[PDB]
């Protein structure tokens, strides 16, 4: 089984910033459609952004200018940064690597944006 | 933007039986629709890609249908451990998507 | 003579987009009016030129590419644009002069149980420089054991097929695509309006 490891999720202050990280064992991630997703407690999942094996990077309208997907080539680690984190971006953040037949989520690193 | 509407909310069912489960897109999406099985407590689990084709290691029981804005998922005998919230994500934009509210499967 | 411009336009086959088919035009009086003034060119954007002033100026050389892809993608054939066909399929340059032409042929790129007959390429290592070309099949390496020029996990063909139907979407409706890109070197001009 692939296995993709998210990390650097924990709890912030609203308004603060977080850079979760995601590398794999058995795969490059700079050569992989590797998105993150994200899943409210208690609510449906929700596509954040992409970034594709050549290095565009795409992002949902509500996220442009906030989050800002990126990755390391050296590192082999995929980034999320994280900027002015409201309340309701609390969540389970999921890195999932996508393939025309196969998709392979992250265990999911939860974010706490609370006081 | 694409909304989809996933009915029933839960589906209760017996063991055994036949489950099938409904996923309307507000737009034509052709046949990109992608089926998702979350356990608690785990990663979404990717079921059928392309709104039929089976994903690798999936077990023969699961096959999704339709096109367009009617796809449904159908599970011809729900096992001990297809018991799960089904998640369907259009797929227009791939990897891009806006994922279904998830139609859980309960009965006891 | 005339130009074969609308023996671009008609033809009966249009490449695929990661082999996009490059025809050059040279030595010619060009007619730019009756590709103007065709009803069916849903698209008509030029870069660096005006559309209509178009027979008041002589090129060197001008290029046709032609080639099909999806109606949603052909937002992607414009200069700066990012996305699945910029990147690794037809990348346009920023600095380009030219004009770009889609229109919708699902009356006849589209069959009933799907059209795989067109393919684009969805991986590839880097993105593409512009006016690039690469119509390899060697197994993309995703992942990290070399799985030896044979698909399987983390190594998949890099092409993947449209598979068109005349059902479907506008957006997902088959675009047949043709570029006129317009080039002065200082050689004398060979294709000009009048």
């Amino acid at each position: 089984e692939v296995q993709v490891v998210e990390s650097g999720g924990g709890l912030i202050q609203p308004g603060g910033s977080l850079r979760l990280s995601c590398t794999a064992s058995e795969l490059i991630i700079s050569r992989n459609y590797m998105s993150w997703v994200r899943q409210a407690p208690g609510k449906g999942l929700e596509w954040l952004s992409v970034i594709y094996p050549g290095g565009s990077s795409f992002y949902t309208d509500s996220l442009k200018g906030r989050f800002t997907i990126s990755r390391d080539n050296s590192k082999n680690t995929l980034y999320l940064q994280m900027n002015r984190l409201g309340v309701e971006d609390t969540a389970i953040y999921y890195c999932v690597r996508d393939a025309p037949s196969e998709s392979d989520w992250g265990q999911g690193t939860l974010v706490t944006v609370s006081s | 933007e694409i909304v989809l509407t996933q009915s029933p909310a839960t589906l209760s069912l017996f063991p055994g039986e036949r489950a099938t489960l409904s996923c309307r897109a507000s737009q034509n999406i052709g046949h990109f629709l992608t089926w998702y099985q979350q356990k608690p407590g785990q990663a979404p689990r990717l079921l059928i890609y392309d709104a039929s084709n089976r994903a690798t290691g999936v077990p023969a029981r699961f096959s999704g249908s339709g096109s367009e804005t009617e796809f449904t998922l159908t599970i011809s005998s729900l096992g001990p451990e297809d018991f799960a919230v089904y998640y369907c994500q259009e797929r227009s934009d791939w990897p891009r998507g806006t994922f279904g509210q998830g139609t859980k499967v309960e009965i006891k | 003579n005339l130009c074969p411009f609308h023996e671009v336009f008609n033809a009966t086959t249009f490449a695929s987009v990661y082999a996009w088919n490059r025809k050059r035009i040279s030595n010619c009086v060009a007619d730019y009016s009756v590709i103007y003034n065709f009803a069916p060119f849903f698209a008509f954007k030029c870069y660096g030129v005006s559309p209509t002033k178009l027979n008041d100026l002589c090129f060197t050389n001008v290029y046709a590419d032609s080639f099909v892809i999806r109606g949603n993608e052909v937002s992607q054939i414009a200069p700066g644009q990012t996305g699945n066909i910029a990147d690794y399929n037809y990348k346009l340059p920023d600095d380009f002069t030219g004009c770009v032409i889609a229109w919708n042929s699902n009356k006849l790129d589209s069959k009933p149980s799907g059209n795989y007959n067109y393919l684009y390429r969805f991986l590839r290592k880097s993105k593409l420089k512009p006016f690039e070309r690469d119509i390899s099949t060697e197994i993309y390496q995703a992942g990290n054991k070399p799985c030896n020029g044979v698909a399987g996990p983390n190594c998949y063909s890099p092409l993947q097929s449209y598979g068109f139907r005349p059902t479907y979407g506008v957006g997902h409706q088959p675009y047949r695509v043709v570029v006129l890109s317009f080039e002065l070197l200082h050689a004398p001009a060979t294709v000009c309006g009048p």
